[PDB]
């Protein structure tokens, strides 16, 4: 059950791995 | 130092704009991580890592597994030379004598040879309408010379 | 917040204070 | 633990020589084996029958 | 029947071989990432960066009217900012 | 025993041994030991009626669990 | 009501708690490694079992980190199961003989860790245990198998609660990893301790450059000298078996084909 | 470098015991000295 | 004649070439 706040906090966090934060 | 300059700005709007969505959506103090947030991120990187390795080996194999296209006499050429000089003999076949075994035919080789295990292995192993006949022509006409 | 209390760091918590 | 080596030839002299006395001689070990401890101090002397 | 070779170069060795070369530089590759992110914990944990980018934005500006002097002047701060990062804990700082 | 023969033989015992004997309030039962001996009873006698040319590590298996059995006897 | 009996006995119960994790996986590894050496259908097969002993280690994984006794009893339950139906699937041997013997080992170290407990104090890297020189030669080990190390902070990140994300987590796993090589260092030296100025050393330096130096030889001359060997072997006798001479007179008929072979 | 595995130690501690409050905590100490240098030359000295 | 002293000097050094000290 991926909500879109889930989906938007996956997204960021991965760019954060890559990206700075 | 142009480039220097660019770096820093780039990271520096980066840094930015993560700090302005914390402020526009805080997270509360203490909050765990969300674990659908942690299973989604760390499931992709487990799967693109499975790729790294287990994936290529998988395309590797499934490519080259494939092999086995059937190569049947077309006719069977039997130059019986004999004469030292002048070699003859040479009655022979071609694809309509020639009989590509069928499957019935087959089992027939195979259960002939059955007793001797290599014997039947080899004729098992070969595919079916694989061993053809060699009905080779023994009639002569052709005189000799 | 999460943000602000991971950002909140100074020189102050590295003092010397009893530190066994 | 003599009386536990017969009960091993029981077994053995059965697996060898496949037979229908050979099967016997299987469930005389199977069976000297659990019922045996007891009468490996029962029928010392008391009735070795 | 024939064995169409659909390996190109040796399915025995060469290529498992360079399949495991492969591996290899990716886990170096992978490795980039998790294995000194915290050399940089100085230049990517700023608490907030509205000050430097004031100053990142005023070389651009000084840029578009053509005073260069100014931008010497300017990319100086930048440089000494981000040559002692005790000062750059200063600049950062959430509120002042 | 389950890797000197296979299938019927043994895969049965061994099942059980890491899900029923090793899971168990500490030591694994009376039922297990007696199963355990049955089941390989069992299988000698029936490959003894013949699978042709039946081995025999079901003897040291048997003996082993009878052993067993005495040593927890004397407990 | 038997078996309800037994589940209860197995989950609720009264037992003590002991961490035997570090020796399941330790099996684990063994077993990868060697359906890794045992690639000898037979592809696929090896291929299926490599991706199996892997998402095994990773639910092992999983369920260590949450603490799970019920979720290791069924994760035991049906491992046991279809692993030994694995044996039925013969049909893609010493390799599967020991494969079979260690998972056996897995499952028994498995069983005592469901039959005992999961102890409270479950995180901490099992290599930072003792600040000594084996803990720091195991542990760069351990750092230079390709993928184990981001694996291992992925994974541990996804289970354990935590309040970070991967980036920050991350961060934290190589502060800790770098300092614990440091203090292992700093142990060794108060341990043995060398005197001020006594030069290095002559053997030591020996040994480390030469190594040194000779790697950067086999970079750049052991390949030419590898590729000259292979290439430089080339000559198989060719001679015609047959001469046939066919002297083609006739332009409308070519004729005169008295020729020889072999024999001749 | 004690100090500072101490620090890391006491992060896994707080984790373990689910308090993850003070792992926020925990974690600004961490990135704080590894913000100043000056400071970890204070927090790394051999004796005190 | 590399002694054991010698060779655990050798391999822990080498270690610090690639990891820290
Ligand atoms: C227990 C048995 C150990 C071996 C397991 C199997 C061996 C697999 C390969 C091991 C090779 C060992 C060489 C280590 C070299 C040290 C470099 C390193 O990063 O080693 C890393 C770990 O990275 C690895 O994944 C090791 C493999 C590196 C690749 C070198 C192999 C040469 C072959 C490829 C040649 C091309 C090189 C790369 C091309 C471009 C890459 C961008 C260790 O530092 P660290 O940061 O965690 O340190 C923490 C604080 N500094
Ligand atoms: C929000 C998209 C899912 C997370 C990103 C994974 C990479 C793309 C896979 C599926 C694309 C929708
Ligand atoms: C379809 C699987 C991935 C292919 C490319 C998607 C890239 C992933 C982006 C990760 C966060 C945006
Ligand atoms: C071919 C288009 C797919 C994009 C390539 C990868 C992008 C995501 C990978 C890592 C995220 C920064
Ligand atoms: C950082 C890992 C996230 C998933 C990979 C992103 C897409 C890159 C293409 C690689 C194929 C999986
Ligand atoms: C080199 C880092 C210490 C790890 C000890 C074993 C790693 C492999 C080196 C020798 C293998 C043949
Ligand atoms: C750092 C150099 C020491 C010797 C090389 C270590 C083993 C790596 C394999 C390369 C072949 C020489
Ligand atoms: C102590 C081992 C010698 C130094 C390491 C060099 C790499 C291995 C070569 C010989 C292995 C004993
Ligand atoms: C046999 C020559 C080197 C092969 C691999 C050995 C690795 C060297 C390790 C250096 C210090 C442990
Ligand atoms: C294949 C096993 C040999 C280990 C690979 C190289 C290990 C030593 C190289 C550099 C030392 C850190």
């Amino acid at each position: 059950c991926c909500e879109s706040s889930d989906c938007l906090e996956i997204c960021m966090e991965c760019c954060g791995i890559c990206f700075p934060s | 130092s142009w480039m220097c300059v660019e770096d820093i700005y780039a990271n520096i709007f980066i840094i930015k704009c993560s700090r302005e969505t914390e402020k526009k959506y805080p997270q509360p103090k203490g909050q765990k991580k969300k674990k659908i947030v942690k299973y989604g991120m760390g499931g992709l990187i487990i799967l693109f890592l499975i790729a790294i390795i287990w994936f290529p080996l998988l395309f590797m194999s499934l490519v080259r597994s494939v092999v086995g296209v059937v190569n049947q006499p077309i006719d069977v050429t039997v130059t019986l030379k004999l004469g030292g000089y002048e070699p003859l003999f040479t009655m022979s076949a071609q694809q309509p004598s020639i009989i590509p075994f069928t499957a019935q035919a087959y089992e027939e080789l195979s259960r002939q040879f059955d007793p001797q295990p290599l014997a039947m292995q080899f004729i098992s192993q070969y595919s079916p309408e694989d061993i053809v006949t060699a009905q080779i022509e023994g009639s002569s006409g052709a005189l000799w010379r | 917040d999460h943000a602000t209390v991971i950002h909140s760091g100074d020189y102050f918590l590295f003092e010397s204070d009893s530190e066994e | 633990y003599l009386f536990w080596l017969v009960l091993v030839v029981v077994f053995v002299t059965g697996a060898t020589r496949i037979s229908i006395f050979g099967l016997g001689y299987l469930l005389a070990c199977f069976y000297l084996l659990l019922f045996g401890t007891a009468l490996l101090q029962r029928d010392t002397r008391a009735r070795l029958v | 029947k024939v064995s169409p070779p659909s390996l190109g170069f040796l399915a025995g060795y060469g290529i498992m071989g360079l399949y495991v070369s492969i591996v290899l530089v990716i886990g170096k590759f992978v490795r980039g990432f998790f294995s000194e992110i915290s050399h940089s914990i100085m230049f990517e944990e700023l608490p907030c960066v509205d000050r430097i980018l004031k100053l990142c934005q005023d070389i651009f500006l000084v840029r578009e009217t053509r005073e260069l002097e100014l931008e010497e002047e300017l990319y100086a701060k930048l440089i000494f900012l981000y040559r002692s990062p005790e000062t750059m804990i200063k600049w950062t700082r959430e509120k002042e | 025993n389950h890797m000197v023969t296979a299938s019927a033989g043994s895969l049965v015992l061994p099942v059980l041994v890491f899900l029923w004997a090793m899971l168990s309030i500490p030591r694994p039962s009376k039922r297990f030991w007696m199963t355990a001996i049955v089941f390989t009873e069992i299988a000698v006698v029936v490959k003894y009626l013949f699978t042709d040319g039946y081995i025999k590590y079901d003897l040291v298996q048997l003996m082993a669990l009878f052993f067993h059995r005495s040593q927890l006897l004397c407990y | 009501p038997l078996r309800r009996f037994f589940h209860d006995i197995l989950h609720t119960k009264y037992r003590a708690a002991t961490d035997v994790y570090a020796l399941m996986f330790l099996a684990d590894v063994v077993d990868f490694i060697i359906i890794i050496f045992g690639f000898w259908q037979v592809p696929e097969a090896f291929l299926v079992m490599l991706l199996i002993q892997f998402s095994t280690m990773v639910v092992d994984r999983a369920l260590y980190l949450r603490k799970t006794v019920l979720g290791k009893l069924a994760f035991q339950v049906a491992l046991v199961l279809a692993i030994h139906l694995w044996m039925f699937f013969i049909l893609p041997n010493v390799v599967a003989q020991l494969w079979y013997f260690v998972k056996c080992i897995y499952f028994a170290l498995s069983a005592y860790q469901i039959r005992c407990g999961y102890p409270t104090r479950i995180l901490g890297n099992f290599l930072t245990k003792k600040y000594n020189h084996l803990n720091l030669f195991l542990f760069q080990g351990f750092r230079l198998v390709p993928f184990l190390v981001e694996l291992r902070a992925v994974m541990d990140w996804v289970w354990t609660d935590t309040t970070l994300s991967l980036s920050s987590w991350m961060c934290v796993e190589d502060i800790y990893a770098n300092i614990f090589i440091i203090k292992c260092s700093r142990e060794t030296e108060k341990k043995y301790p060398q005197p001020k100025g006594q030069k290095k050393k002559k053997i030591v330096k020996y040994g480390m450059g030469g190594l040194i130096i000779l790697f950067l030889i086999a970079i750049i001359w052991f390949p030419l000298l590898f590729m000259s060997l292979v290439r430089s072997v080339v000559g198989v006798v060719n001679q015609p078996i047959d001469v046939t001479v066919t002297l083609k007179l006739g332009g409308y008929e070519p004729l005169f084909t008295m020729s020889a072979q072999q024999p001749s």
